[PDB]
C-alpha cells in the first residue's frame, strides 16, 4: 500500500527475486508431485553387487509384471535417490518463505509497525500538505487548512519526541539483514555442495530379491536435468539476493544511519534552525532518502520553530476576525476607543486593520514585530507596552514617529525596553514603570530620552534611589513628573531648579518623610501630590505662598497629624486632599481659604467640624467619611454648593433639616452612621436620587411614602 | 469495551492538552 | 493507472507482444510438462550402429516389456533429443520475463518511479486546472485562483527538482539498449537452433545390457507443434526487435534532453517559456508522443508572463468596481481619495473608474502602471508612498498633461521615482524623507529643474542644514513649508533670494531666534513658527520693515511675554499664540483692532485686558485654559465674535450682554465654573443645541420653554 516509500531499490529487488524464486518452488513442487518417478530396469548379470555389463538382436526378458516394476521404482526412488533431488522444491519453498518473513518482519512486529505506520502517515500527509509549498516558496489561508497545518505541526513534534528515544527499527532492520545474509551463505554452501547429486542414472541395490528376483537395478530419473537447471537457476537467484544483501549491509555499516544531518535542506532554505535528527527517526529518514530526497526536504520544514512561529502569526491573523475585534473594543478614562491584547502568541493583523481604534494595549506579547499596516491605524495615539519586547519595521517606525504620541513601557528587565522609543519624535507622554536603576544601566539606557523633545509627562514607577541627571537635562520641557519608588527615598538635592516648566508633580509612595525644597524653588506648579510620602510634619507650607499658582495640594495618605495655621496663607488652593491622615483638629486658619472646592478629610481623626465651614461657599464635595464627627453644625448647610456630602461611616447622631436648603446635592452618603432616622427635608433636594442617596433600607423607610415616592421616582424618572 | 478503550485512547493521543500536561510536568 | 500517458505506441505494442509471448510460453510449458514424451522403437536390423531400414504381414516381435520401452524412451529423450526441443518454452518464458523486467524497471526503480509519479501528478493537475483554459483563451473564483497560484509554485518547484539531473532518460536508454541486444541474441540462437526440432530422431545410447538393442528410432510427437510455436515466436521477436529498434532511433535522431517550446512560444503569446532540458525534456517528449495537448497546456505554467497575468487577474477579481466605490473616501481638499495599501499588485479596475481624483499608492510593491491610467479623468494627485513606480511612455505623456500634485514618501534613494523630472506641467509636489546623508548632502534632489509650472512645494525631511539646491530651486515657488521635527535650521540669511515666497512655514525648527532673512521678503502674508520653543521674541522689532505679514504663528511655544512694539503691525489679521507662557497680554498690543482670527488658549492670562474693547473686526478669541474669571465689558464692546473658545477655565459667570450675541456659532465650556446660563441666552434662538457646546448639567438650568425651543431649533 503506502509502505512503498519505505522500501528502497534493494528491498524491491529482493521482493521480486523472492517472487520469482517462489514461482520456481511452486513449479518444482507440482512437477515433483505430478511426474517424479524413477524408471528402473534390473541388471540380468551381476558381479560383486554390480552390473556385469557383459543372429539378430533380441530384447532381454525380465519376466517381471508391471506391478513388480512399479514396486521396484517406488523402493529405489525412496531408498537410493539422493534426498536433495527428492526435496529440492520444498527446501526452496521453505527458504523463500523464511526470506519473505525476514523481509516483512518489521512490517508485522507491532513495536516497529506502529512507528512505521506513524512515520508513513504523517510524512505522506506532510508531503501533500499545502503549507509545505507555502513555506518553501519563501497572504490568506483557509480555516480548515490552517487547522490541518497546526495539527500536523503538533503531530510531527509529538512523533519526533515519540520516535527519537529508541532505535528499535534500526536494530530490527540490522538483524533482518544479518539473518538474510547468513542464510544466503548457508543456502549457497549446501546447495552448491549437494547440487551434483541430482543424476539421471541411479544404481540402486535394495535387497528385494524375495519379492522380485533381482537385487541391483539401473534406474533413470527423468526429472534430473530439469531439476538440475532449476537448481542452477535457484542458485543464481540466491547469489543475486545475497549480493544485494551484502550491499544493504555495507550501506548500513559504512555510515551512521542513527545520525541525520539536515545541512542540505537547512542551508538551501532560509530555515537554519532545523535540528540534526538522530536515532530511529534518522534511520527511516535515511530510508526515505534512498526512496526520494524530496519527501525529507518537504518534511524538514515541520521540524523548525521558525516555520511554526510564522504559522502561529498567520493563524492568529486568521482567527481574530474583524467583528469580534469590534465587539472587543472598549473605552478608557480619557474616552478613547480601546483594545486590550492580553497573552497572545503575536499581534493580529486584523487588529491593525482597524481604523477607529485609539488606544491599543499590548500586554504579555512575547517577541512580536509591528507590521507597517499601522498606517491603517490613523486614530491610534496611545501605544501601551506591558512586558512586550517589540521589534519594529522601518515604515511603521516612521509612522509611529509622526503619529504616536503616548507610550507606556512596563518591563521586568532593562533589556525589555525597545531601543526605537528614542527615535519617536511626536511622543509627549511616557510611563516608564519598572526599575531603571541597575548597575551600569542606571539611567544610561534612558540616556536616549535626550532625543525625545516634546516629552511632557514622565511617569516613573521604577524604585529610583536618586533622581536621574537625565531628567535634570530633560525637565526644561517636562510638565509632569510622577515618580513612584514604592518605598525608596529621593535625594532630590534641589535639582528641579533647571526643571522650570512643571505644572504637576506627583511624588507618590516615595517615603520622603519631609517636603524637600525643590518643589519650593519651582514656581509653575499648580497640582502638587505628595501621596504616601510618610509626611509626619508639613510645617514648611508657610513658604508655599511663593507658589502663586498651586490649586491642588494632595497631601493625602501621609502621617500628617496636624495642620499648621500658615495654610491660611494658601488662598489659591481649590482641592485640599488630606484624607487618610492622622489629623485630629482643623485650625480655623485653614478655613480662611475661600477657594476650597474639594475638602476631603476622610478617614481621619476629626471629632468636630468648625462652623466657619459656612464661609467656604465654593465647597462642593465635603468628604468626612469615617471620622469622629458626632453632630453636623447648621452652618455646614450655610454653604449651598455642597454637591456630594460624603458623611458615611461617621458617628452622626442626626442630620439636621437644613439640608433641605441645599440644591446642588447630587449624592449624599449616610449608610454606616448612628443616624436614627432620615428627616423629610432630605427629599427637598431636586437632583438627589436613589443612586445618589445611598442609605440603609430601614433608614430609607423612615421617609414619608409620598416623599419616598418622590425619591423612588427620581430613581425612575 | 475494546472499541471504547481504543477510541478513548486514540482521541487522547491526538489531544493537544496531553502535550500541554506533558510540558507542565516536564 | 495514470502511467498510460508515459507509454507511447511502441511501449504499448511491446507490452502486448510480451503478453502474447508469455501466453505461448505458458502454453508450450504446459505441453512440455504434461504430454512431452518420445516414442522410441528399436531398429531390429542394424549396420554399424545405424538403422538398416531392412502370407499376410506380421508384427515385429521386439520381446520388450513396457517398462523396458519406458526406460528406452527416458534415456533417448535425455541423451539424444536436442536441448532446444526440450527447453524451448522455458527459454521463451525466461526471455519474456527479462523483457517485461526491462520494460517495467522504468516504473519499479524507486529513484525514477518517484520522479515519474511527481511528473504525472503535476501534469494531471495542470491538465485539470481551469486557469489553463483562460491561459488558452488569450472570471475565476477565490479557490480557483488560489489553487492556480499554488500549482504554479508547485510546477516551479518541480522544475527545479527534476531538471537538475537525467535519471529517467538514462534508464530508458539503457532499457532500450538491453532490449535491442537481447532481441539480437534471441533471434541469433533461436534461428540457429530451430532446425533441431525434428519429429524423427535416431538415438544410439548403448543400453544393450538393459534392453538388448543398440539403436532406436524415436518419434517426438510435440516437435511439429513446437515448430509452429517456435517460428511464430521468432516472428514475434522480430516485431519486438524492429519496434525496439525504432525506439532506439527515436532516442538517437535528436537530443531528447533538450525540449524546445518554439512551436508553442510562436503560436501562443507567451514568448518567455524557457527551453527546458534533461529529464523534464525527456518526459515532455514522451508526453508529446502520447498527446501534444498535455504539453501545450502545460507550457503555460513555465512562463512568468502567465504568472503575472494570473496575479493581475486575481487582484482584479479581488477589487471589483463595487468594492472600489466602497473604499472611496474624501481627503482634506474635498477630493476623491482611494487608499490602496499593501497590495501585491496594482488593480486595473481602480484605473477603470474615471471618478478617481487622488490615486493613493501606500506601500504597494512591484508597481508597473499600464496606460489604462490614461482612463483616469480627474487624476491630479498621485499619493505614492514607499512606491517604486514604473510608467510607460504613453502613460507618462498622459501624466504630462493631467497630473498636477504628487506626494512622495521614500526611504532615501530606494523609493524615489525617476520619471518625475520629465514631468513639466504639474503644479504641486510634496517630499518626505531624510536627505542629509554622508557624502550625499542634498545631492539626490538635484533633478527638479525641468519643473517650470510647479507652484507648491512642501518638505518634511529633518534637514540639519538648509539645502543650497532648495534655494536654487525655489525661484518659481509660492508656498513652502519646512518641517525639521526637532532639528536646527541654518538659514544663514540665504532666504533673501526667496523673494517670491508668500507663505513660509517653519514647523518645529527649534530656532530660538528669528533669522534676519525673513525681514527681506515683501510677499509673505503667513509666517509660521510653530513649536520653535521661542521664549523671548526680541526680533519682532526688526519685523517693522515688512508690510506684508498678515498673520504671525508663534503658537505651541514658551513666550513669557509679548513686547510692546508688536502693536505697530496693523496688517496683522490672525494671531495664533495659543499654548504659550503669556502672563498678561498688554492693552497697547490690542491697538490693532483688525484681528479677525485669534488663538490664545492654554495660556496664563489672569484677566481679559482693556483694549479688547478696542477690538472690533474680530471673529473669535481663544481663552481656553487660563485664569480669567469673567466676560468683562472689554469682550462686550466686540460686535462680530462668532466662536468662543473659553473651555476648562475658572470663568465665574457670563454677564448679560453675551445674550445679545445672536450670531454665536459656538461656545466652548468643557469644565468651566459657570453658576448657570443666564436667561439672556434664551434671547437668542439662533444658537441651537448642536451649535453651542454646553455641559448637560449647565444646559438643563434653562427654562423648559427655552429648552424646548432649543431642541426645536435643533430639529428646525
Ligand atoms: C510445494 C508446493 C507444490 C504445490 C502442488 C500443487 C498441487 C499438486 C497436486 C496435483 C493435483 C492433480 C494433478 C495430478 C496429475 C497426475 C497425472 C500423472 O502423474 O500421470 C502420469 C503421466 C506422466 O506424464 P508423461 O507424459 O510421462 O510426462 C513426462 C514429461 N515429459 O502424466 C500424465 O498422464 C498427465 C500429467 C498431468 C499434468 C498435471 C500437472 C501439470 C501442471 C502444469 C504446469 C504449468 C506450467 C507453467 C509454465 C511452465 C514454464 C513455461
Ligand atoms: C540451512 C538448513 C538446512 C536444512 C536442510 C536439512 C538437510 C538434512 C539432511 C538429512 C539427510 O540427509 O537425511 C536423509 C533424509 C531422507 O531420508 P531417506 O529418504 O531415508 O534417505 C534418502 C537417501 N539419501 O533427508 C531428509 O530428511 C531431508 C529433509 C527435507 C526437509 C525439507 C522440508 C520439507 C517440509 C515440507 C513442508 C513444506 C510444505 C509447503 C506447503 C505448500 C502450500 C502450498
Ligand atoms: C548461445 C547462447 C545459448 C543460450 C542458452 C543457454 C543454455 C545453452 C546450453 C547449451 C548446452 O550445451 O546445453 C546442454 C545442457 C544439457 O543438456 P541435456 O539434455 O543433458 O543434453 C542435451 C542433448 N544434446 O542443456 C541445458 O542445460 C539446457 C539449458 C537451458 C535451460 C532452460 C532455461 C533455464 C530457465 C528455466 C526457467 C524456469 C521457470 C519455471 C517457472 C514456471 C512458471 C510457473
Amino acid at each position: 500500500p503506502a509502505y512503498r516509500i519505505l522500501k528502497p531499490w534493494w528491498d524491491v529487488f529482493t521482493d521480486y527475486i523472492s517472487i520469482v524464486m517462489l514461482m520456481i518452488a511452486v513449479f518444482g513442487g507440482t512437477l515433483q508431485v505430478t511426474q517424479d518417478k524413477m524408471i528402473c530396469l534390473p541388471c540380468k548379470w551381476v558381479t560383486k553387487d554390480s552390473c556385469n555389463d557383459s543372429t539378430g538382436p533380441t530384447g532381454i526378458k525380465y519376466d517381471l509384471d508391471r506391478h513388480q516394476y512399479n514396486y521396484v521404482d517406488a523402493v529405489c526412488y525412496e531408498n537410493r535417490l539422493h534426498w536433495f533431488a527428492k526435496y529440492f522444491p520444498y527446501l526452496v519453498l521453505l527458504h523463500t518463505l523464511i526470506f519473505l518473513a525476514c523481509s516483512n518482519f518489521w512490517f508485522k512486529f507491532p513495536r516497529t509497525s506502529s512507528k512505521l505506520e506513524h512515520f508513513v502517515s504523517i510524512l505522506l500527509k506532510c508531503f501533500d500538505s499545502p503549507w509545505t509549498t507555502r513555506a518553501l516558496s519563501e497572504g490568506v489561508l483557509d480555516k480548515k487548512e490552517g487547522e490541518q497545518a497546526k495539527a500536523l505541526f503538533e503531530k510531527v513534534k509529538k512523533f519526533r519526541t515519540h520516535v527519537e528515544e529508541g532505535d528499535i527499527v534500526y536494530r530490527l532492520y540490522m538483524r533482518q539483514t544479518i539473518i538474510k545474509v547468513i542464510k544466503f551463505a548457508l543456502i549457497i554452501c549446501y546447495t552448491v555442495y549437494y547440487v551434483h547429486n541430482i543424476k539421471f542414472d541411479v544404481d540402486c541395490t535394495v535387497d528385494i530379491e524375495s519379492l522380485t528376483g533381482y537385487r541391483t537395478y539401473r534406474c533413470a530419473h527423468p526429472l534430473a536435468t530439469l531439476f538440475k537447471i532449476l537448481a542452477s537457476f535457484y542458485i543464481s537467484l540466491v547469489i543475486f539476493y545475497g549480493l544485494i544483501c551484502m550491499y544493504t549491509l555495507w550501506w548500513m555499516l559504512r555510515r551512521s544511519l542513527k545520525k541525520y544531518s539536515f545541512e542540505s535542506i537547512r542551508e538551501e532554505s532560509s530555515y537554519s534552525d532545523i535540528p540534526d535528527v538522530k536515532n530511529d527517526f534518522a534511520f527511516m529518514l535515511h530510508l526515505i532518502d534512498q526512496y526520494d530526497p524530496l519527501y525529507s526536504k518537504r518534511f524538514a520544514v515541520f521540524l523548525s520553530e521558525v516555520s511554526e512561529n510564522k504559522l502561529r502569526q498567520l493563524n492568529l491573523n486568521n482567527e481574530w476576525t474583524l467583528d469580534k475585534l469590534r465587539q472587543r473594543l472598549t473605552k478608557n478614562a480619557q474616552d478613547k476607543l480601546e483594545l486590550h491584547l492580553f497573552m497572545l502568541s503575536g499581534i493580529p493583523d486584523t487588529v491593525f486593520d482597524l481604523v477607529e481604534l485609539e488606544v491599543l494595549k499590548l500586554e504579555l506579547i512575547p517577541d512580536v514585530t509591528i507590521p507597517p499596516s499601522i498606517a491603517q491605524l490613523t486614530g491610534l495615539k496611545e501605544l501601551w507596552l506591558y512586558h512586550t519586547a517589540a521589534k519594529i519595521e522601518a515604515p511603521a517606525l516612521a509612522f509611529l514617529r509622526e503619529n504616536l504620541r503616548a507610550l507606556h513601557i512596563k518591563f521586568t528587565d532593562i533589556k525589555e525596553i525597545p531601543l526605537w522609543i528614542y527615535s519617536l519624535k511626536t511622543l509627549e507622554e511616557l510611563h516608564l514603570t519598572g526599575n531603571l536603576s541597575a548597575e551600569n544601566n542606571r539611567y544610561i539606557v534612558i540616556d536616549g530620552l535626550r532625543e525625545l523633545k516634546r516629552l511632557k509627562v514622565l511617569r516613573l514607577k521604577s524604585n529610583l534611589s536618586k533622581l536621574p541627571q537625565v531628567v535634570t537635562d530633560v525637565g526644561v520641557h517636562l510638565q509632569k513628573l510622577s515618580i513612584n519608588n514604592e518605598g525608596t527615598k529621593l535625594i532630590v538635592l534641589n535639582s528641579l531648579k533647571k526643571m522650570v516648566n512643571l505644572t504637576e508633580l506627583e511624588l507618590i509612595r516615595c517615603d520622603l518623610e519631609r517636603i524637600p525644597h525643590s518643589i519650593f524653588s519651582l514656581h509653575n506648579l499648580q497640582e502638587i501630590d505628595l501621596k504616601d510620602n510618610n509626611l509626619k510634619t508639613i510645617e514648611e507650607i508657610i513658604s508655599f505662598q511663593h507658589l502663586h499658582r498651586l490649586t491642588c495640594l494632595k497631601l493625602w495618605y501621609n502621617h500628617i497629624a496636624y495642620i499648621p495655621i500658615q495654610i491660611g496663607n494658601l488662598t489659591n488652593l481649590e482641592r485640599l486632599y488630606l484624607n487618610r491622615n492622622k489629623i485630629e483638629k482643623i485650625p480655623t486658619q485653614l478655613f480662611y481659604c475661600r477657594k476650597l472646592r474639594y475638602l476631603d478629610l476622610s478617614h481621619n481623626n476629626l471629632t468636630f467640624l468648625p462652623a466657619d465651614i459656612g464661609l467656604l461657599q465654593n465647597l462642593q464635595n465635603l468628604a468626612v467619611t469615617a471620622n469622629r464627627i458626632e453632630a453636623l453644625p447648621p452652618e455646614l448647610f450655610q454653604c449651598r454648593k455642597l454637591r456630594a456630602l460624603h458623611l458615611g461611616n461617621n458617628v452622626l447622631q442626626s442630620l439636621p433639616s437644613r439640608v433641605g436648603e441645599l440644591t446642588n446635592l447630587t449624592q449624599i452618603e449616610l449608610r454606616g452612621n448612628r443616624l436614627e432616622c432620615l428627616p423629610v427635608e432630605l427629599g427637598e433636594c431636586p437632583l438627589l436620587k436613589r443612586s445618589g442617596l445611598v442609605v440603609e433600607e430601614d433608614l430609607f423607610s423612615t421617609l414619608p411614602p409620598e416623599v419616598k415616592e418622590r425619591l423612588w421616582r427620581a430613581d425612575k424618572e | 469495551k475494546i472499541e471504547h478503550f481504543i477510541s478513548i485512547l486514540g482521541k487522547c493521543f491526538d489531544s493537544p492538552w496531553t502535550t500541554r500536561a506533558l510540558s507542565e510536568v516536564s
